């Protein structure tokens, strides 16, 4: 995360990090329920093996509340292909259960025609994950989040290099130096509704990270819920 | 009467059924007596932050 702030003791409990062979991280993911995580497919790529750990803050520091666990089951979405980008989804069944608790709880799973009309329409939402601060720097050790306005899909289009899918929305800022960047892909954009959090995009690619008249690019959750529902059963 | 004013009232869904305003809630919440408030059922409802030490 680029710009934005450290996430403040208990306020990200849904944030879940794939760390690769050797412990470290590579993407987030969000905490769905006791045995389900979401990331994005893209990720899976990107580490022949990983594990998912829970509850973590601050990577450098064992404060005794984290959790690593391994996964039994990965559920990729058939149609993602790195050639577009799109479908950038996928579920990971984890071998044992998470035990909810300080810094680990999941986020809601919206009902697609309400999040359409009034989470999507929020202002803002919020992007979350331990990836690098500045494009070409180097990754949080400290879990970070960022408000992030939505964008406009016309000016996302125009903005964008790549073709923008309708399983995909824009958020961030033109010029604003606040952004997601690598090592927060398959992490959470989640919007709040009166004091609760709903899953609403997983973080998912960028020409560059923050830069002038680019846009955060995330899979649109509201196009998936019921594909989620499908493989979490 | 809508869900476009103050969500219909409505904590957490909000929809217009059979002509008339229907509040629902995630899964791990219970929909109140009053028909509008979302009740978690247990001590980590998703969606909430981890603030207070259990
Ligand atoms: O992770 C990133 N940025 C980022 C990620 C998420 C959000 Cl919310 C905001 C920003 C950047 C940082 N990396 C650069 C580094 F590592 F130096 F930081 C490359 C990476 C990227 O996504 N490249 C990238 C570019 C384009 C496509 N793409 C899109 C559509 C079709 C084909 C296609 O290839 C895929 C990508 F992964
Ligand atoms: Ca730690
Ligand atoms: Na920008």
């Amino acid at each position: 995360i680029v710009g934005g702030q450290e996430c403040k003791d208990g306020e990200c409990p849904w944030q879940a990090l794939l760390i690769n062979e050797e412990n470290e991280g590579f993407c987030g993911g969000t905490i769905l329920s006791e045995f389900y995580i979401l990331t994005a497919a893209h990720c899976l790529y990107q580490a022949k093996r990983f594990k998912v750990r829970v509850g973590d803050r601050n990577t450098e520091q064992e404060e005794g509340g984290e959790a690593v666990h391994e996964v039994e089951v990965v559920i990729k979405h058939n149609r993602f292909t790195k050639e577009t980008y799109d479908f950038d989804i996928a579920v990971l069944r984890l071998k044992t259960p998470i035990t909810f608790r300080m810094n680990v709880a999941p986020a809601c799973l919206p009902e697609r025609d309400w999040a359409e009309s009034t989470l999507m329409t929020q202002k803002t939402g919020i992007v979350s994950g331990f990836g690098r601060t500045h494009e070409k720097g180097r990754q949080s050790t400290r879990l970070k989040m960022l408000e992030v306005p939505y964008v406009d899909r016309n000016s996302c289009k125009l903005s964008s290099s790549f073709i923008i899918t309708q399983n995909m929305f824009c958020a961030g800022y033109d010029t604003k130096q606040e952004d997601a960047c690598q090592g927060d892909s398959g992490g959470p954009h989640v919007t709040r509704f009166k004091d609760t959090y709903f899953v609403t995009g997983i973080v998912s690619w960028g020409e560059g990270c923050a830069r002038k008249g680019k846009y955060g690019i995330y899979t649109k959750v509201t196009a998936f819920l019921k594909w989620i529902d499908r493989s979490m059963k | 009467k809508l869900c476009s004013l103050d969500n219909g009232d409505c904590d957490q869904f909000c929809h217009e059924e059979q002509n008339s305003v229907v509040c629902s809630c995630a899964r791990g919440y219970t929909l109140a007596d009053n028909g509008k408030a979302c009740i978690p059922t247990g001590p980590y409802p998703c969606g909430k932050q981890t603030l207070e030490r259990r």
